[PDB]
């Protein structure tokens, strides 16, 4: 066993070794390894993302015009978010300019995505971790109506209603078909609900499974489809026509209205359901204020988001701010710059692929994608891995670093970066629900604070798809219906070489899509994605990544139960397809 | 009444099909799990990890072998010994062959399973291999589409259970009912088509008044599927309704058929 | 003045009379005059049907095939079955049989109209009879919160909503644009319920309003349209397709499984929210049981409908039983027959119609339309009434009699033809109801049981939906899929002259078309529907209808304010449209 | 802010088009009444009768006079002097006069306001005539069909109320929006058309694969609406997509030419 110290811990695999393989209730496939030691305390923790398909290899060769399509089948769950760093990587590239309708309609296809994917994060992923939904049944349904009415005006709360759903638990539990509830952690003790919150909370997550799938048809309005809707370069394909001849072929008024009637809706449920049941898991797991800190007191990063003056990327038109802290130094927000190529960088000395020389990071527009698994001695075989050998390569995740500086992304991240710029909306919010927990806003730095930024940025969210929604019919109304630049849209029209860059924050944390074009077709497509930032392995100074340093210091109750390293690793809400890619 | 038990797995993949599923509007996936199966193994949904998860897994197979449908997502690469998608430390595909090996059927969702799709595009780097290349001994239903549409999903899942039995299929293992058809044949801007009304820029006066993609790359003449009868999400829309033409999704070795935007 | 004795009436036309025109919260134009004594109680009603279209003579001449799409335009409230009844008659007529599933898709139809009319007319046409929508502004939310609860296991009851709901109205009314509830009768004495009350009515009426919608997708599905769906002579036009190719063009499982979603809601919404509505207006208008009985303890006719063995209209098959009793003889239930010319006949001597003698009445099959607007020696002039003339001619309605006895149709007469035939399933239905109001099945002979008898069929229908829809799965799953008899679709092989009768139980009661064919074109088509029946006026005998009856003897709190005579009118649910045609 | 007063009188009509705007999906007609508009006026909803109604009446089209839209269903026969349909005990074609008198814009909804529909078909016996032959002074605008499409109607209101001006109409009268295209250059059967595969009699192997309704008499290519695009009831359906021909509800004169089951 060895030891040694970085970024505040001291990691050490002496002690027995946990693996928990798979991580369920993610998206993808990750091993987790820790070691603990006598006290049952974390001493050290490997992230291993087991996965990859090769995506910036594919885009080889490809027209620039169809790579949104590829790339946004990296993930299914966070769909259309690298349709959206495509386009703008290949507008960057060429020297596109969109129609303001088009980058408006690009932010609700944002925002969208934000709202549906935190929201069944939070009930379909996380929520099991602290709802014991077994208890669910020893609740008193006149309670749980009390309870869920002392919370929140949702109309959904009667005794009768809660009877219901109680009831139908206990036949679909009654006869050994427990379903996905089979061999849970159920009665662990860190399940600290009473029973009436666990009903309650059940309840909603079947509310959430339901109401979810009506939040997409906005983007089945102006993309075509959910999961994986349509996009274009130059701006979108859903054309507008409003009081002309033929506006049965296009985005007419009766579309619109049905936008309108989802946004509705969507605000409504996470600001009566959502929002109360986060500050109630709050309320009644203070403790974990204190638990998987890792780099949020550290280091943090945001591209940021949502460009309100369409085709500005800088700092006055981003709605969701951009920067960067590292030291712990959060008087002092950097700027990030994806060209510089002293920023961004990834390693890969901890993961399976060739570098010339794997001391060193490369930016993205100097990346490679080379496979090579080569696990070392994993106490097994090559197709047996027992135990991760995280001395050397233990990953299909390449290492990102921002000037060599380990960083956590998403939503508690933007959190951050915003409250620190002295966002005023941000610093009020963040004020208000801190006091209202009764806890110092250090208590944000935490798990329990990644889940309560991630309602938080859905209620954030779902606001601003009713700004969006606003800008669009204003400019409807004053005429203006395009929706595409086609100017450029010829190979002839392009510069024989360029390179340009896409960003955005997806619900993950930061992403960006680096693309180089030569001679009409991809030459180089290179994807950091936010789940690679957050689950990294380890670089050449030995420095771990977020997941890693999350888990380190954590006390489990039982070790052969994962249920502590579950509830922080799903509060990143880690998403393996997008990390591997 | 016992519900029939059913085992999810996924293989290298980007999750659209399980997201799909749980779009279903009729029913809803909710109702499908509560009254309709049994899903007793999901990486996506379930409680149980790690050891508690092989577990699950290993005691559906046992107690209900030959007895589970085996609903497979995403695929087994044959590179790296297997280990570009790895399992409880081990390669998928045992994994795959495992489940397969208990199951009365298998239903292959989406085109990663059924054919490959985008990681099995040109080069494909990892040997990406549709399941049935791989199980050779098992009933395959093929749900195609990148993903399949969630209330052709749920209907065949409805299907097999009110009627106990496989949907009939085409010579390529597809429900006849969904994917008999191409989407061309059930297009509604086919009244373009034939008049030679085609959007030629986009956002051109042809695109806003619904002309037909064709010049814009549609590939609706060769791809079987629904989702221009039965559409997306509700009934709401489908790629060429909102203006994109069909990229040709449902149908083997899509991504490899040139451009796009290039015309059939 | 005059008076006269009838049906133990005292007719008198002395004293001051009203006038009620328009009739609102009803579909059509009808007008209504009684005459009221010194001391407030009616002692003469007349009902007056302000509108003809003329259909019967339109469809003289037309291809029999058509027919049922011209008579859907009769009505667009009740609207499919005029379709049904005309489709009935022409098979009647050529000799048609159709199979099963077009039967059962029918009977769906039908159940899928009963639970829309009759939900819709709870709320939007008779609900603010009973509730005050002005007093809910005087609720306690918590208070409305704990009665709903205390009624129903419907989810939707917080407190929160409740106040939400009293917020929207408290809007509404803010500018003094009180829209549909301008210059109503709020505050009238005869509103009993306790503010409470009233909120959780209203509250209900508007999620009536929005929930109706969804009803009719079962429409949508098998008819194309709603309103105004679509059928053929022979079956229906809606081919399944399950399994084969091309099911997307067809009735596939997609299309079946959208039907199953829309009858459990349907059901959940009529069980949890109309049926205890209900129940709690019949609580607190007690007294509304000995009011407005007309001809219901007298005279009451049912034709029966849903036919569950297809093609067989017989006792045996029709699910929702058929009958008459007369002289208040409920132990006497007397089989109808709509051929035999002794039984149902039409009078026209108060009528605007011409007959060779307008002194006998005229079975369908011998029926004329042809109108003459004579009103006689009226107060005011012949385009400007003030009032009718009773003793003449006096609406566009005939009078339609069953062996010359004025019938009541309807809920209510359906309900005690069922009941008094021991159909087990209305008696208990009928006797848990009017135990759970502590009053005699009397009780139910009256304005409020009109009302509690339509939420009782909506609870009947909604079953039957299902019923019906796992009978046309069963045949699905054993390989039978036709839905059209076509071996007489062509004229030539009709009957060079036939006639039939088409019948069934719309909403509103007793429905009957009875079409004469020759030559392959329409002879003769005479509809006597079933407000035709309720709002009749007068015939040679001087005989009541049923409407005029329950008028009869009614108390009004204030004469200017016609609250008790609307009470009475819309608990027939009246349709203009259909009664006049 | 105040909302823009609406008065909706009945004719001779069926009540179908107020059936149809309370089935709009989007807006709720809920919606629309208590926050998009002030329905001042309809019978078929209002709490008042009798005088308390001929109150409100004449109390908006005064208060409001000049700035009231009115909306008509139905039509005023000609015949018997106008008393086929009496409103307070005089011609309805009076209050259609008074009402319009103070309208700034008229909202013909239906065929039956339009054109006349099934009252006007041969021989016409209450001498039934639409809006625009009584009233010839004043903006209309004509929504076709029997009934008009639910959310064509709530977005047509959505549309004057959002921009603050009438549609802009065809030569008819009818919105541009919804009614500039027919049914036959929008719908999903067309490739069948255009390929010569029709149902032939009900139920054949045809109409079990969704073959065109040309040789069953349908009207599409007559015929201009939204239905084979927007579609009905939340786009669940259209008559076309359930099997039977258009019967061709939104043209004038559509019950006189010929037989539904006669083609073209
Ligand atoms: C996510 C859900 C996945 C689909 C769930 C499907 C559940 C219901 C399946 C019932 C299917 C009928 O089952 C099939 O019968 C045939 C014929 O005897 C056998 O042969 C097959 O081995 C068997 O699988
Ligand atoms: S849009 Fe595509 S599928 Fe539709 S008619 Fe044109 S080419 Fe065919
Ligand atoms: S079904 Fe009617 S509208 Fe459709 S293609 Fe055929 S003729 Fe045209
Ligand atoms: N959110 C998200 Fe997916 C990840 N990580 C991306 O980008
Ligand atoms: N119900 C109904 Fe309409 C009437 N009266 C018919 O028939
Ligand atoms: Fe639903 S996993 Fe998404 S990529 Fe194309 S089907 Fe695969
Ligand atoms: Fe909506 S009233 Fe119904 S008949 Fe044809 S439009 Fe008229
Ligand atoms: S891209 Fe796919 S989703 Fe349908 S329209 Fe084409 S098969
Ligand atoms: S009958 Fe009418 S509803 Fe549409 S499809 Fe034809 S215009
Ligand atoms: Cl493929
Ligand atoms: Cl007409
Ligand atoms: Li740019
Ligand atoms: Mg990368
Ligand atoms: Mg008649
Ligand atoms: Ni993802
Ligand atoms: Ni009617």
């Amino acid at each position: 066993s060895t030891q040694y110290e970085t970024q505040g811990y001291t990691i050490n695999n002496a002690g027995r070794r946990l693996v928990v393989d798979p991580i369920t209730r993610i998206e993808g496939h990750m091993r987790c390894e820790v070691n603990i030691n006598d006290q049952n305390v974390i001493t050290n923790a490997v992230s291993c993302g087991t996965m990859f398909r090769g995506l910036e290899i594919i885009l080889q060769g490809r027209d620039p015009r169809d790579a949104w399509a590829f790339v946004e089948r990296i993930c299914g769950v966070c769909t259309g978010v690298h349709a959206l760093a495509s386009v703008y990587a290949i507008e960057d590239a060429i020297g596109i300019k969109v129609p303001d309708n088009a980058n408006i309609i690009r932010n609700i296809m944002l925002a969208t995505l934000w709202c549906h994917d935190h929201l069944v994060h939070f009930y379909q992923l996380a929520g099991m971790d602290w709802i014991d939904v077994l208890d669910a049944l020893k609740a008193d349904p006149r309670k749980t109506s009390e309870l869920a009415q002392s919370l929140s005006s949702w109309p959904k709360s009667s005794p009768g209603y809660f009877f219901d759903v109680q009831n139908r638990l206990k036949k679909f539990v009654e006869g050994g078909q427990l379903g996905i509830f089979r061999n849970g952690y159920w009665g662990h003790p860190q399940y600290k609900l009473p029973p009436e919150a666990n009903l309650m909370g059940f309840a909603h997550y079947l509310e959430a499974l339901d109401f979810q799938r009506e939040i997409v048809k906005i983007h089945a309005v102006f993309g075509g489809k959910n999961p994986h809707p349509n996009w274009i370069v130059g701006g979108m394909p859903c054309a507008i026509n409003i009081d002309e001849s033929g506006a049965v072929g296009a985005v007419n008024m009766e579309r619109l209205n049905l936008v309108q009637s989802i946004i509705t809706r969507t605000a409504d449920f996470i600001n009566n359901v959502m929002i109360p049941d986060a500050l109630a898991i709050g309320q009644f797991n203070k403790p974990w204020s204190e638990i998987g800190t890792g780099l949020s007191d550290k280091c943090v990063l945001s591209y940021g988001a949502f460009p309100d003056i369409a085709n500005d990327f800088g700092e006055k038109s981003l709605l969701m701010p951009g920067g960067a802290v590292i030291n712990g130094d959060f008087n002092n927000v950097l700027p990030v710059d994806l060209v510089d190529p002293q920023q961004v960088q990834e390693f890969v000395d901890h993961a399976w692929y060739r570098y010339p020389n794997d001391q060193v990071g490369r930016h993205p527009f100097d990346g490679i994608t080379d496979p090579w698994y080569n696990p070392g001695d994993v106490k097994g075989s090559d197709t047996n891995i027992q135990q991760l050998n995280e001395q050397e390569r233990y990953s299909w995740i390449k290492a990102p670093r921002w000037r060599g500086n380990a960083m956590e992304v998403g939503p508690l991240a933007r959190t951050l970066i915003a409250y620190h710029k002295g966002d005023a909306a941000t610093v009020e919010s963040v004020d208000r629900m801190m006091s209202a927990l009764n806890l110092p806003l250090s208590g944000i730095q935490s798990t329990l604070g990644r889940i309560l930024c991630r309602a938080h940025e859905a209620q954030w969210a779902a606001g601003k798809l009713q700004y969006f929604f606003d800008k669009l019919m204003t400019n409807l109304k004053n005429g203006n219906l395009a929706t595409a630049s086609t100017e450029k849209w010829e190979p002839a029209t392009w510069p024989t070489e360029c390179r340009g860059v896409g960003f955005t924050e997806a619900p993950r944390g930061a992403l960006g899509h680096w693309a180089a074009i030569r001679d009409g077709k991809i030459d180089l497509y290179q994807c950091v994605v936010p789940t690679t930032w957050n689950a990294s392995p380890r670089d050449p100074k030995g420095q771990i990544g977020a997941y890693e340093a999350a888990l380190m210091n954590t006390k489990m109750a039982i070790p052969e139960q994962p249920l502590e390293i579950l509830r922080t690793l799903h509060s990143f809400d880690p998403c393996l397809a997008c990390s591997t890619h | 009444k016992p519900r029939i038990p059913v085992v999810w797995i996924h293989g290298l993949e980007c999750t659209c099909c399980t997201e799909s599923f749980i779009r279903s509007a009729h029913p809803l996936a909710k109702d499908v799990i509560l009254s309709l199966i049994s899903l007793d193994y999901d990486d996506t949904l379930m409680a149980a990890a790690g050891t508690q998860a092989e577990e699950v897994f290993e005691d559906i197979i046992t107690q209900y072998n030959g007895k589970y449908i085996l609903a497979v997502e995403g695929n087994p690469p044959l590179g790296e010994q297997g280990m570009f998608c790895i399992s409880s430390g081990r390669p998928f595909i045992e994994k795959l062959k495992r489940a397969a090996a208990g199951a009365s059927a298998i239903i292959a969702w989406g085109t990663c399973a059924s054919w490959g799709c985008v990681q099995a595009a040109r080069p494909n780097p990892t040997q990406a291999t549709p399941i049935d290349k791989v199980i050779t001994d098992k009933p395959i239903i093929k749900v195609p589409g990148c993903p399949p549409i969630p209330d052709v999903m749920s209907a065949i899942i409805t299907y097999m259970v009110t009627f106990d039995r496989l949907p009939d299929v085409d010579r390529m293992g597809r429900p006849l009912m969904f994917y008999g058809q191409r989407i061309h044949d059930k297009c509604y801007r086919r009244a373009h088509f034939d008049a030679g009304e085609f959007v030629q820029s986009w956002d051109d006066d042809a695109a806003r008044k619904g002309y037909c993609l064709y010049k814009m790359g549609c590939k609706g003449p060769t791809t079987y599927n629904a989702c221009s009868s039965t559409r997306w999400n509700d009934g709401v829309s489908f790629p060429i309704q909102s203006g994109h033409g069909c990229l040709g999704c449902a149908e083997n070795g899509f991504w490899d058929r040139g451009s796009f935007y290039s015309r059939v």
